């Protein structure tokens, strides 16, 4: 994926850092968001994040996914 | 140096000398660091697993700075890990304490 | 140590604040709570220590998997098995660890 890309949650994904939905579980599933990065390496310097994937929703939201839980879309 | 019924400690040395004369015998490598979790929860499990397959070289690596070089080259991100290897080669991995994918691993090893 | 100290009380805690449970064996939270204490000691950063890193500097930097990390903090997934959910099947009744147990555990494994 591309920074910039639209995608969709398309995996179950509960969380509980939502600002809305403070230290309550809920499914980001079915939401639409921009990823906002892809963690592949610091300055050149390769790191291992297991969630790669960040992505950004409205109110400035952010989580992270693995690649097969987002979709793109168009 | 494995000792067949129980598990081996290796170290960055003593590894593929072991690998390079198991022959049939697949080997499987418990690649943990002594302050883990998981690794502490998976020994006894791994200790009984050494003491039911004897056609199978159990070896652990502790994944600390003096064994830094191997542990790089042989790959590991989630402690432990468990490398299954048959001819010289890593044939099969099972990421994080999973027995049953562990068993399943050995199984196909074996077999 | 003051390292150790601080870090054990940051676990009891974080698993309060996140209504999250130390394993029934405690000698599994101990030496998770030793291993984040060292990372922090020798980086400046808790590190998980159920994780091999490549480039710790750099993962500090990253900090993905600086205590409690992206996984525990977004989806309370705890790999570590230190901060277990109340559906775990290992996860205990309590948020809180003698000190004297951590010190047991420590000095079991010399
Ligand atoms: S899995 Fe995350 S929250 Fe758990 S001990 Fe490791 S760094 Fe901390």
């Amino acid at each position: 994926m591309n920074v910039g890309d639209r995608v969709r949650v398309t995996s179950s994904v509960v969380v509980y850092h939502h600002p809305e939905h403070k230290k309550t579980a809920f499914d980001l599933q079915g939401m639409e968001g921009e990823v906002a990065a892809v963690l592949t390496e610091w300055q050149g310097r390769p790191i291992s994040a297991n969630l790669p994937v960040l992505v950004k929703f409205e109110q400035r939201f952010k989580a992270h996914f693995r690649p097969d839980e987002v979709t793109l879309i168009e | 140096e494995a000792i067949v019924g129980k598990v081996t400690e290796v170290n960055k040395d003593t590894f593929w000398p072991i690998v390079k004369a198991a022959g049939d015998k697949p080997v499987v490598l418990d690649m943990f660091t002594q302050w883990c979790g998981p690794s502490k929860a998976m020994a006894p499990k791994y200790e009984k697993l050494a003491e039911e397959y004897l056609d199978v070289i159990f070896l652990k690596l502790d994944c600390n700075q003096e064994n830094k070089t191997l542990a790089k080259e042989l790959g590991i991100r989630v402690v432990p890990t468990f490398k299954i290897l048959k001819e010289n080669s890593v044939v099969g991995e099972v990421t994080g304490a999973k027995y049953d994918k562990l068993l399943e691993a050995i199984q196909a090893a074996r077999s | 140590n003051k390292t150790l100290a601080a870090m054990k009380n940051f676990a009891e805690q974080y698993a309060k604040r996140t209504d999250t449970y130390f394993c029934s064996d405690l000698s599994v939270t101990a030496v998770v709570i030793e291993g984040l204490a060292r990372h922090k000691e020798e980086l400046g950063s808790p590190l998980c220590p159920c994780r091999h890193y490549e480039d710790k500097e750099a993962e500090v930097k990253n900090t993905f998997w600086n205590c409690p990390c992206v996984p525990m903090r977004e989806r309370k997934e705890c790999h570590c098995m230190l901060f277990l959910t109340p559906d775990n099947d290992f996860a205990g009744d309590a948020q809180d660890i003698p000190m004297e147990t951590l010190e047991e555990v420590k000095a079991s494994m010399a």
